[PDB]
């Protein structure tokens, strides 16, 4: 189930992915299998598509804090007047 | 200023610069001022020893005179 | 430029001073003014009338001692003034205010008056050459050595916890309670009246502290040694009298892990660590119950660490190692952090000259309070 998805008003972003699905039932009957390869099918694209909704909802603390935090580790803004003034003290340990 | 006085006056002028801050040197070495920054670096008093050589321009005074 | 930075050490009870660079302060007394309370007849008396450091200890029966400090903040400035006068005169430092710039250790979370009228003090009656205001946690991990932990103290009239990343203390994580050693001489003063035994003078109050730093400790279980009768042991007055204490020893000190016993909806000293952690990033919560450094004169109990464990394993999350630390300066922690900080040739930029002060005013010192 590979999905492609483009957006670029006033920018790009660009959604690759693809689950490789993997399941198996004995083809027991047409009708039986017809119906459940539909269950199959809605059981792997309702959860597919869920979890990826969900992987978009812990992405602010997951993934993009694995790449850029939102901030830093001491919950403040940067004192740039401290930093360019003094050393913080990092010369000590 | 560097045009204040006639050349031979700015010129010797800086020579007077190179000379007086070899003897400011002089009186830096001795034993004696030695012994007093001994005795604040023995004193754990790190302050006085280390600004007696960078809070005392002498240093980029007398690299600039060489 | 001048000699040398003066570490001024305050606290509500018990100030602490020297010279930037010494290894421990030359200069620890009380934070009390004692004035007599007699009437002068004799001549040849005790000239002179208010009294502070070993002198006013000494003849402590006839002063009226009260604290111009108290939670961090300074209530009276003129007792102040002759304290920090004191502290330059010729029995402690034998110094001037006016060639030594002085580093001052002070409590989160107070006032802003403090500082202000605090620098007022300094720069205007002293003229000290630069004055420089800070924190006490990162003074306190600043004398260990170590540099991403929590602090935990619990001074005179403060207790409070602030966790450092690196020296940032951060802001936002700072609990602070007011229920200190004093606090807990006072509350142990109530018990000491509910036994029998009554101490109401205020130049009693300080036996009462000194039973509160000599004969008591910290109950492992907090209720199971409330239901039963301890050996009691007794004590000895200056007076030589005798006073047997029993149950309220252990209870006296119970009132840091809950103030409830005075009737007050804070927390205890464990509550104020978690909370101080757990308001922190989820990132480093692990580093921080890693490393926790106590602080501060109320932390010298006996079973106080380990009890202090007990209550952070029941507040912390399963299995993540909690750490204790507990340095034997508890006492001289802030001053000794003081001594390492301003003898560093960074102190220099890190200070407030005095010059900047006359220009900007108070707004350059909350400006460049960290
Ligand atoms: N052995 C002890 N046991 C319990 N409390 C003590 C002991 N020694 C001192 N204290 C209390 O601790 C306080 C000292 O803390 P202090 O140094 O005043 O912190 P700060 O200086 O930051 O106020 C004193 O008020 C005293 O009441």
């Amino acid at each position: 189930l590979k999905i492609q998805v483009h957006y670029y008003e006033d920018g790009n972003v660009q959604l690759v992915s693809h689950k490789d699905v993997q399941d198996s039932v004995t083809v027991s009957n047409e009708a039986q299998t017809a119906k459940e390869f539909i269950k199959i099918i809605e059981h792997a694209e309702n959860e597919y598509q869920t979890a990826i909704s969900e992987n978009y909802q812990t992405m602010s603390d997951t993934t993009f804090k694995a790449l850029r935090r939102q901030l830093p580790v001491t919950r403040t803004k940067i004192d740039w007047n401290k930093i360019l003034s003094y050393k913080i003290g990092k010369e000590m340990q | 200023d560097p045009a204040s006085g006639t050349a031979l006056q700015e010129i010797s002028f800086w020579l007077n610069l190179e000379r007086a801050l070899y003897r400011i040197q002089e009186k830096r070495e001795s034993p004696e001022v030695l012994l007093t920054l001994d005795i604040l670096k023995h004193g754990k008093r790190f302050h006085a020893t280390v600004s007696f050589d960078t809070d005392t321009g002498l240093k980029q005074a007398l690299e600039t005179v060489n | 430029i001048a000699n040398q930075p003066v570490v001024i050490d305050n606290g509500s009870g018990v100030i602490k001073a020297g010279f930037a660079g010494d290894q421990i302060p030359k200069y620890c007394f009380p934070n009390y003014v004692g004035r007599p309370k007699h009437v002068r007849v004799m001549a040849g008396a005790l000239e002179g009338d208010i009294f502070i450091g070993p002198k006013a200890e000494e003849h402590r029966g006839l002063l009226s001692i009260r604290y111009p400090m108290e939670h961090g903040i300074v209530k009276d400035w003129n007792d102040m003034e002759r304290i920090w006068q004191y502290v330059y005169s010729k029995d402690q430092l034998q110094t001037f205010s006016e060639e030594h710039p002085v580093l001052l250790t002070e409590a989160p979370l107070n006032p802003r008056k403090n500082r202000e009228r605090a620098a007022e003090v300094f720069f205007e009656t002293f003229n000290v050459p630069a004055l420089f205001i800070s924190m006490q946690a990162v003074l306190s991990l600043y004398a260990t050595g170590r540099t991403t932990g929590v602090v935990l103290d619990s001074g005179d009239g403060v207790t409070h916890a602030v966790p450092i990343y690196e020296g940032f203390a951060m802001p936002h994580s700072i609990m602070r309670i007011d229920i200190a050693g004093r606090d807990v001489s006072r509350f142990l003063r109530l018990y000491l009246r509910k036994e029998g035994y009554d101490f109401h003078s205020s130049s009693e109050f300080e036996i009462v502290k000194a039973i509160k730093e000599r004969a008591c400790y910290l109950s492992i279980n907090p209720q199971k040694d409330e239901t039963l009768e301890t050996e009691k042991a007794q004590y000895y007055l200056p007076d030589g009298s005798t006073i047997e204490i029993g149950p309220s020893r252990f209870r006296a000190p119970e009132l840091l892990f809950r103030p409830d016993l005075i009737g007050e909806e804070s927390e205890g000293i464990h509550e104020v660590l978690v909370f101080a952690i757990q308001k922190s990033d989820m990132d480093l919560r692990r580093t921080l119950f890693s490393n926790i450094v106590l602080s501060g004169g109320s932390t010298l109990f006996k079973g106080f660490g380990d009890r202090l464990l007990s209550e952070v394993k029941k507040l912390a999350p399963k299995d993540v190692k909690i750490r204790i630390s507990a340095p034997q300066e508890r006492l001289y922690s802030t001053w000794i952090g003081g001594s390492i900080l301003a003898s560093l040739d960074t102190f220099k930029k890190m200070w407030v000259s005095k010059k900047e002060y006359e220009e900007d005013g108070a707004r350059s010192i909350h400006r460049k309070t960290f």
